[PDB]
């Protein structure tokens, strides 16, 4: 008796046979192939991400969403890891606990400091998720790495300082878009992530790309400064312009 | 950590007929009733020549508007004799 | 004794016949045994912090939430 | 360095090819591999252009690298900036790269440094104009346990002549002499510099496989 | 009398999280504001202005059905959609083109 | 032009803009800065490094300072 | 008061943390981005009667936009006064940035 | 055993290459005798002849490469397979591969084929590295000769075994080391690893069922093949076996790089075959056994530690490449590791964070411990830092940007004090001044 | 210099609220294993008035 996070209709292609996990105690039934986050989603569970979109492809690229599946060793990234019949996963261990912190405590330590200006700055993913489960304290002192700002149209306006280098933008831009111009290039603490050549994005889901993007740097332009989310009210409609 | 005993007691020699929840927290102790002995439980209390409460601190009303019973009475109550206080806590709907 | 109060030792008044005079009487021992506490407090108060050790139930001072970057998070959210 | 193409007076979107037997190398290289997975070929090609422009590899290249593969040019930018061995700011004709990690560190390399750039004019990265003589610093090249090295590349009649070689046991004396021989004359004898010691090994008689092999 | 709505706030389309989404709530479908003429603040005359999402939060569609049809005020339940659950695969993301044709 | 009409309506002594603007940059020496004023705290604006890699001066984004890179 | 840099610019940035912990409501902030790039306030008021004066303000500030100078010696004969205006008279409680800089200072140790 | 290898038991005769050449047109001496036996007696009994021998992978991990080998598909399929040599040493401190490419790649290609066939694979790709154009001329006229020679191609020597092997210019980074990311750069996109769930057996180069084996152990596998496993096992020690060439080089008086077997003492070998330390166990300071990927080992220690795979693993260190290091009494120790720090800044690409923000950051403390610029909770914090960085990135990159410093931080605190210490008192007394 | 949060934040470390049914089966068995005793029913908290003078406490002065 546990309802799965949102609801959520499994599928179970064939339903005579389902495999079955123990997450964080009490078990949960699951389709053939399904991995370890959307097992742990099943059972109930959110598990803190970044680089992982329900509509895109997987890749083990925040290193935010370990847990510790016990008959393995220590650390495993929840994404990308096929379950397994009788796997003991466990999401709330000092282990698991520990690594949130430190993965933390890096991005924040390499990320600018500019929330009060940043929009998303009331909705940000990274924020909530340091809110909630990262420390209280940053011990950093020396001078970090900034990168110049860019221009993508009249519709996405970016300011790389704080690319956290997810890649979401890169693998919907290649998925989803159609129109391969985004791209990550460069090598270290010195990667960026913009078209080599300063040209535009001539495609439609370019709005999509600035909802994909959870910190605040590929932001609408025409929705500069105007407001913060917990100020204005959300009505559900429908879409008229289209068919 | 603070009044064990009263409770305890008062709970262990209560006619259990009309006592529908019992929470030994450590935030306050509950004694969740039914509206229909409330009046019996009280007279029991503030005579009973141990667990003597003697005075009623508040009467707050707390409203819960998606419960079939939609109200919840709670009465806040101590024992200056007894260093000791506890919150009888009844529910109750519309009329 | 919700707070300190154990180690600020006091007097505690009280009247033997409930009246106006006897309550008046209670209140200014109440002032003297005030004082007694005012004065008990100043010669213990312990120099060290003030307020917690969370900057996520109080909020950073101005100096870490201006140089640091997780106390600007945090100042945020609790603000 | 740079991420991002500024466009310069003349180096913008300028049209860029191969010549006639670049073009045969071209397919050479491209005949190594599945014709459905050909993108690995971009790392042989990038090079061939660089060996086609003096060590300059300008965006028109990577433009013709990029439609000569059949990706979209991101692609082509991106390997060509990931990697370290391709430069894009028009080194001189000759690159003279200084090596620098502690197992050859500690062997004395710094004067190498120093005084190959106090005997010209540049910086570290920089261009001796009458635009012969950039200088630039890498990291380990392998081969640390001969010496501290100096790896000279050769970029003066293009895709033929292009040298790319060592230059071990070096000391500052030697060095000068070999920068001066490089623009006075035209090839120094590249190796160890009279190696009393057998190549990466000890020095005189080696203590390992003395006199012949065998077949087990 | 007055027209409701009864619906689950769906997911923000901003961040990722699940703590907001599954909560049953009515809405008094109420756009009656104008600007005040000496400042430019947005007036309004609704006593019912915000507080149907301001503290009338329900536990579940039954429990908000039944208290709207106590209240006597005519209401009309909407829909609530929720995530199809797939299988994913990093094989499946390095997966193979075959032969050349 | 239209955001100092907006708020501003004396249009008589100049607009924060148009002060900013006088303020010339700063020329700094390296590729990294660090815009706040003179002092930590009682100043605000907190770090924001910003870098210098364009022939364009660079805006701060608090205060805008416009800092410049010195050499090539 | 609403300070301003050495240069004469602006300290406002349009956070709306002030709006935000306001707990009585009685800010109105509405922003845009201006012409130049940076961003600020295009209307910003304080109707100092529902203005309660409890200090919240100076401390949501991360840049010490807003601040209470030591002036109680506004008495007004008309409502609207004490409605201050769309950021106009705050600005110009700069006439008093050298006071106000004074109290920041001994604060700036213990705060 | 014991250390002290005999001249005829070594393999690799040709480190040197002086009456000796690539070609082998003049030296078939060693080679491609009777590979079409090796072949034609099945691939299931090339597996269990790895797995009997004990050949430990040479490449940095030490697995058991019997197993490695035998995780391939048995039963076939559709798609084809790729074996993938990894020649892209570039670990500061190892020079041996660079040789065994340069003089000796014959052997290379005869590992290669025989590889292939013991894993059924198809086709089979050498990553060289980047800088090594030379080399690279001789191995890829090497590899046209066995081409022309007919030895290796449709029918490989007189088997119906069908296998195809190509060269692979190198880029010019590190990271490319690694086996998932050298499949990665492999196919054309950059340098990035993998996830470790899809294992390169099942899902590799193409998605084809692909693994990667280092040069050293693909090139031994020929002779430990024909020489019969017992022949290799009857060296180095009960669980870690065979001969391995060593790459001794620092502050040492004659730099080598000579083949020993393992479990040999450190004293011993020093000593024996390259030159003795400019001092014998007098003005040593320390030694790093493996590349600089391993923790370091003081000099009380290292005088009788054996040189294998388990007896400086026990200790703390790992063999790892096994390029041993010697530093001397007068070298900055904090220095040398500070500038190892920042190759390893200079190295990680940067996939996931915590080794990429980490390592910008070791690099850092390191330069302000160098120099003695910090306090001693900062050490505390730069230990933390190193088991963060340590548990919790994609692979063993962030392991080995917080192995070095790790080590330091244990076996050299009291120096690291005393530099913070005298650092604090000359502050103060120029600061009275 | 050792920020941990967990171990700092004890708080959401409090263990799981625990909860039990009784029936009249339970409900009699208490009833009888229950048995009181002349002592510990519950303790009294007593306390009288003393008449104390004022310039008694440290001589009428410390406080
Ligand atoms: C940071 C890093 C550096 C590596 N460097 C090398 C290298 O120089 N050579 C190599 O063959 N493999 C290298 N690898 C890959 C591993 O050593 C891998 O286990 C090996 O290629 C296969 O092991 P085996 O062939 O010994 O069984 C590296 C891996 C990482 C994570
Ligand atoms: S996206 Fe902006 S608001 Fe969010 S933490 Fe990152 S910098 Fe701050
Ligand atoms: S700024 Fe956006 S695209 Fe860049 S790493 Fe961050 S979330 Fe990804
Ligand atoms: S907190 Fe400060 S700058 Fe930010 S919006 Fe308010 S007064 Fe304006
Ligand atoms: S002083 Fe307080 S009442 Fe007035 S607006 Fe500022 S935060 Fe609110
Ligand atoms: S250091 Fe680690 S996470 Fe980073 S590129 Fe290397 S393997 Fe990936
Ligand atoms: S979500 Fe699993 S690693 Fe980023
Ligand atoms: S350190 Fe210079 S060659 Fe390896
Ligand atoms: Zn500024």
């Amino acid at each position: 008796p546990r309802s799965p996070l949102a609801g959520a209709r499994v599928h179970f292609a064939n339903p005579d046979d389902a495999i079955e996990v123990f997450v964080d105690g009490y078990p949960v039934k699951i389709p053939k192939g399904m991995t370890v986050l959307q097992a742990c989603e099943v059972a109930g569970v959110d598990i803190p991400r970044f680089c992982y979109h329900s509509r895109l492809s997987i890749a083990g690229n925040c290193r935010m969403c370990l847990v510790e599946v016990e008959k393995s060793p220590k650390p495993v990234a929840s994404c990308a890891m096929p379950a397994l019949p009788g796997m003991k996963i466990k999401t709330d261990t000092p282990v698991a606990k520990k690594a949130r912190e430190g993965v933390m405590e890096f991005l924040l330590m390499n990320h600018p400091l500019d929330c009060p200006i940043c929009d998303q700055g009331g909705e940000c993913d990274l924020q909530d998720q340091s809110m909630a489960f990262g420390s209280d304290r940053g011990r950093f002192t020396e001078v970090k790495r900034s990168v110049v700002d860019k221009n993508l149209g009249p519709l996405v306006k970016t300011v790389m300082t704080r690319c956290i280098q997810c890649t979401r933008c890169v693998r919907f831009a290649t998925e989803v878009a159609g129109v391969q111009d985004l791209g990550m290039l460069g090598r270290g603490s010195g990667e960026e992530i913009g078209t080599y050549v300063e040209k535009l994005l001539t495609s439609e889901l370019s709005g999509n790309v600035i909802d994909i993007c959870p910190v605040g740097a590929l932001t609408s332009k025409p929705f500069a400064f105007k407001a913060r989310n917990w100020e204005l009210k959300g009505t559900e409609t429908i879409d008229v312009t289209d068919a | 950590m603070d009044n064990q005993s009263i409770f305890k007691y008062s709970w262990e020699t209560l006619p259990k007929k009309w006592v529908k929840k019992m929470e030994r927290s450590e935030h306050g102790n509950r004694f969740d009733t039914k509206t229909d002995y409330l009046f019996q439980l009280l007279c029991f209390l503030k005579l009973h020549t141990y667990t003597r409460v003697q005075v009623l601190i508040d009467i707050c009303g707390v409203d819960y508007p998606s419960r079939k019973r939609r109200f919840e009475v709670v009465y806040n109550l101590l024992s200056t004799r007894y260093n000791s206080r506890i919150r009888v806590q009844t529910s109750a709907d519309e009329v | 004794p919700y707070d300190v109060y154990d180690q600020l030792d006091f007097d505690v008044p009280v009247g033997t016949r409930g009246d106006c005079y006897d309550r008046y009487c209670i209140r200014i021992e109440e002032m003297r045994q005030s004082m007694r506490i005012i004065w008990q407090c100043p010669n213990k108060i312990p120099s060290g912090m003030i307020k917690a050790d969370d900057r996520k139930l109080c909020p950073p001072s101005r100096c870490r939430m201006k140089l640091s970057m997780e106390s600007s998070i945090h100042h945020f959210e609790l603000y | 360095l740079n991420y991002h193409l500024d466009s310069p007076d003349n180096n913008p979107n300028l049209p860029w090819e191969f010549t006639e037997p670049n073009k045969a190398k071209v397919t050479e290289i491209l005949s190594h591999y599945p014709s459905n997975y050909k993108q690995s070929a971009v790392i042989p090609l990038l090079d061939l252009a660089q060996q086609q422009h003096g060590g300059w590899l300008p965006v028109s290249a990577m433009n013709a690298v990029a439609n000569i593969i059949e990706v979209p040019p991101i692609r082509v930018y991106e390997v060509a900036t990931f990697y370290s061995m391709f430069n894009r700011a028009k080194v001189g004709k000759y690159h003279l790269l200084v090596c620098g990690t502690t197992p050859c560190m500690i062997r004395g390399s710094r004067g190498i440094e120093e005084a190959l750039l106090k005997h010209l004019g540049v910086k570290r990265n920089e261009v001796t104009p009458d635009g012969l003589f950039s200088v630039g610093e890498m990291e380990c090249m392998g081969c640390c346990v001969n010496a501290p090295m100096i790896t000279v590349a050769d970029y003066s009649n293009g895709s033929e002549g292009y040298t790319y070689n060592y230059y071990e046991d070096v000391t500052p004396e030697k060095v000068v002499e070999i920068v001066e021989k490089l623009r006075k004359g035209e090839k120094p004898p590249h190796g160890t510099q009279n190696p009393l010691r057998i190549r990466s090994g000890p020095e005189g008689g080696n203590t390992t496989l003395l006199g012949e092999p065998k077949p087990p | 009398r007055r027209r409701v709505v009864i619906y689950s706030p769906a997911r923000t389309a901003s961040q990722q999280g699940s703590g907001k989404v599954g909560r049953w709530k009515i809405n008094f479908l109420s756009t009656q504001k104008w600007e005040n003429p000496l400042m430019g603040w947005t007036s309004t005359g609704d006593p019912y202005a915000h507080v149907g999402d301001s503290a009338l939060t329900f536990d579940s569609a039954e429990a908000a059905k039944a208290f709207a049809e106590k209240h006597g005020w005519e209401y009309s339940v909407k829909k609530r959609h929720t995530p199809l659950l797939k299988v994913k695969s990093y094989a499946d993301n390095f997966k193979w083109k075959g032969f050349p044709k | 032009s239209n955001h100092t009409a907006k708020w501003m309506q004396d249009t008589s002594k100049k607009s924060p803009m148009e002060l900013i603007n006088e303020v010339p940059p700063i020329k700094v020496e390296g590729r990294i800065v660090a815009c706040e004023g003179d002092t930590n705290p009682a100043l605000g604006h907190p770090i924001e490094f910003i870098c210098l890699d364009l022939p364009e001066p660079a805006v701060c984004k608090y205060c805008g300072l416009r800092y410049v890179q010195d050499h090539h | 008061a609403l300070r301003r840099y050495p240069t004469g610019e602006e300290r406002c940035i349009a956070c709306k943390l002030c709006e935000a912990i306001c707990p009585a409501q009685a800010i109105t902030i509405e922003a845009e981005e201006r012409e130049d790039g940076s961003r600020r306030t295009t209307r910003y008021d304080i109707d100092m009667t529902k203005c309660i004066y409890c200090g919240f303000c100076q401390e949501a500030c991360p840049v010490d936009a807003i601040v209470e100078g030591p002036n109680f010696e506004f008495a007004t004969e008309t409502h609207e006064e004490l409605l201050y205006d769309k950021e106009k008279l705050l600005e110009n409680g700069d006439r008093w940035e050298t006071e106000i800089a004074e109290n920041l200072r001994s604060e700036s140790l213990y705060r | 055993h014991f250390g002290g290898l005999k001249d005829e038991d070594r393999i690799f005769t040709n480190l040197y290459g002086l009456h000796d050449p690539f070609l082998k047109g003049a030296m078939k001496r060693g080679d491609w005798y009777r590979t079409k036996d090796l072949v034609i007696k099945g691939t299931d009994w090339i597996v269990n002849e790895m797995k009997k021998s004990g050949l430990r992978g040479r490449g940095g991990a030490g697995f058991p490469s019997g197993l490695k080998w035998s995780f391939m598909p048995k039963v076939s399929d559709g798609r084809p397979s790729y074996l993938v040599v990894n020649a892209d040493e570039s670990e500061p401190g190892t020079c041996k591969d660079r040789e065994i490419m340069r003089h000796d790649p014959h052997k290379l290609l005869e590992g290669c084929l025989i590889a292939g066939v013991g894993m059924r694979a198809t086709a089979a790709y050498i990553y060289i590295r980047g800088e090594y154009v030379n080399e690279r001329k001789n191995l890829e006229k090497a590899r046209q000769e066995a081409y022309a020679a007919g030895l290796l191609g449709k029918n490989a020597c007189g088997s119906g075994y069908d296998f195809d092997v190509h060269i692979h210019f190198g880029a010019g980074a590190y990271i490319c080391g690694e086996e998932t990311a050298l499949l990665e750069s492999l196919e054309g996109k950059q340098g990035k690893p993998r996830l470790k769930p899809p294992f390169p057996a099942n899902a590799g180069l193409y998605g084809c069922p692909t693994t990667v084996t280092n040069v050293e152990t693909v090139a031994v596998s020929p002779t430990i093949l024909r020489r019969g496993p017992e022949w290799f096992a009857g060296f180095g020690r009960k669980n870690n076996a065979g001969t391995k060439l060593f790459c001794v080089s620092g502050h040492v008086n004659k730099p080598c790089t000579v083949e020993e077997e393992m479990s040999i003492p450190l004293k011993e070998l020093i000593e024996r075959h390259c030159g003795g330390v400019r001092g014998g166990w007098d003005n040593l300071l320390a030694v790093i056994p493996g590349g600089s990927s391993v923790p370091l080992l003081p000099k009380s220690i290292c005088d009788d530690v054996l040189m294998d795979y388990d007896a400086l693993k026990a200790v703390q260190s790992g063999l790892g490449t096994a390029a041993v290091i010697v530093m001397d009494k007068s070298t900055d120790v904090v220095d040398a590791i500070a500038r190892l720090s920042y190759f390893y800044k200079h190295e990680s690409c940067g996939q996931c964070t915590p080794c990429r923000e980490g390592t910008g950051w070791l690099w850092t403390i390191m330069e302000r411990m160098k120099v003695g610029n910090a306090k001693l909770e900062e050490i505390d914090m730069l230990q933390e830092l190193t088991k963060q960085i340590e548990g919790h990135t994609i692979c063993a990159l962030g392991d080995a940007a917080a192995w070095p410093v790790q080590g330091l931080i244990r076996h050299f605190r009291p120096e690291l004090e005393r530099r913070i210490r005298e650092n604090a008192e000359r502050e103060l007394l120029q600061a009275t001044g | 210099y050792d920020i941990k949060y967990f171990s700092r934040d004890q708080r959401r470390n409090r263990p799981p609220i625990r909860r039990t049914v009784l029936k009249k089966a339970d409900v009699e068995k208490l009833a009888k294993e229950q048995t009181f005793a002349v002592s510990d029913f519950p303790p009294v908290y007593l306390n009288s008035a003393v008449e104390e003078d004022i310039n008694a406490i440290g001589g009428g002065y410390q406080g």
